[PDB]
């Protein structure tokens, strides 16, 4: 279905946005441990 | 397959609220959002353009402007090959602070990093606080290229990034030869 | 429109998947510079 | 608002093709894909579960199994608080190599990291090469918990992660008191 396809794509985006947020925090922290 | 021939790391810096995220949002996805969501530390977008028949991957880092995020954002300067310095033509304070952002670049980025000043929100004519002439003169004082932009009306956003990327590529090609 | 909403969500996922891929490479490289 | 009370870093290791990504794909999104896409270095998924009324954020790192990626994947062991060691019950070689993966953990991870062995693909009864008894005995030899799993049929995937997370939480709570 197209709405089931729509909701599954909406849920995908949310999950990818959540992973991106965590990875960005991880990048910022690793860069700070390096500048030491 | 590898999808690019050059990879340029770009940074956007400037006071909170000047439109760094909106400028990038226009460039990377051709969209504008009026609702302010201040950036938490750092954000990241990719766009691959073409120059001289070559694929140029732009990894673009959108820093937060608030001083509370200084420690986090400063650590992104080191690898940058081009930096957009953004102020708000309706906010004279954000323009005054461009001199301090330049000093931040010179303390933390490579000496030969490519630089560009953007006077953003040029569509808000009725609230302009910084003339275009003053923006040109500040840029001239520093030997830095300058453009006024509008993320909202899509003015000079393409021009700004393509110009900065062209300057990085020109330098890199001269270093090869 | 729902199909314009579907295509825009499909394009979002692709872009987020591309950013995630790059961030994961960046994390792996920073961790290797740290273990030095 | 902050969306978790504990944050546990989990790692999946084991030979290429044993089902590490499919196991994680079942756990994090309740789906299965038969088409093999070998992991390029590392992949990453999040899921937040509840234990003892508390929100447990699981940051799960899915390593590539091929030796070519040893340098990259080894650098993820350091922070891990729980590690799934995965073999394929239809592939005796992947089971034999569990001893070498344990040695890799002991060389690169924390001494007190929580560990669990998964014999995956237990739905493929017609091609089993490693009895469940042998998997239990290997785990017993090392004092490590053991479970057979099926990402495809969704067998023990929930149990595996919840059990490993419960063991990490129990240890952490004892360290507090
Ligand atoms: N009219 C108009 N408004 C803009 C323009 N660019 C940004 N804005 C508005 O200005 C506000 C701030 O924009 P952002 O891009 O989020 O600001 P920022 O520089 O990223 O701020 P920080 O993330 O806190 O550093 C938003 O509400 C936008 O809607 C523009 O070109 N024209
Ligand atoms: N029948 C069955 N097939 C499975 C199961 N789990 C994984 N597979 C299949 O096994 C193949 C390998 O799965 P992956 O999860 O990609 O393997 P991997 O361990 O992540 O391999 P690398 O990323 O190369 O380290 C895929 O084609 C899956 O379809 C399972 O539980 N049952
Ligand atoms: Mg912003
Ligand atoms: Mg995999």
């Amino acid at each position: 279905g197209p709405l089931q396809e729509k909701d599954q794509l909406r849920t995908q985006v949310v999950r990818l946005q959540a992973e991106k947020a965590d990875l960005l925090g991880i990048v910022s922290e690793l860069q700070l441990k390096l500048n030491s | 397959a590898k999808t690019y021939d050059y990879l340029f790391k770009l940074l956007l810096i400037g006071d909170s609220g000047v439109g760094k995220t909106c400028v990038l949002f226009r460039f990377s996805e051709d969209a504008f959002n009026s609702t302010f969501i201040s950036t938490i530390g750092i954000d990241f977008k990719i766009r691959t353009i073409e120059l001289d028949g070559k694929r140029i991957k732009l990894q673009i880092w959108d820093t937060a402007g608030l001083e509370r995020f200084r420690t986090i954002t400063t650590a992104y300067y080191r690898g940058a090959m081009g930096i957009m310095l953004v102020y708000d033509i309706t906010n004279e304070k954000s323009f005054d602070n461009i001199r301090n952002w330049i000093r931040n670049i010179e303390e933390h980025a490579s000496a030969d990093v490519e630089k560009m000043i953007l006077g953003n929100k040029c569509d808000v004519n009725d609230k302009r606080q910084v003339s275009k002439e003053r923006g040109e003169k500040l840029a001239l004082d520093y030997g830095i290229k300058f453009m006024e932009t509008s993320a909202k009306a899509n003015i000079n956003v393409e021009n700004a990034f393509f110009t900065l990327a062209r300057d990085i590529k020109a330098k890199m090609d001269k270093k090869h030869h």
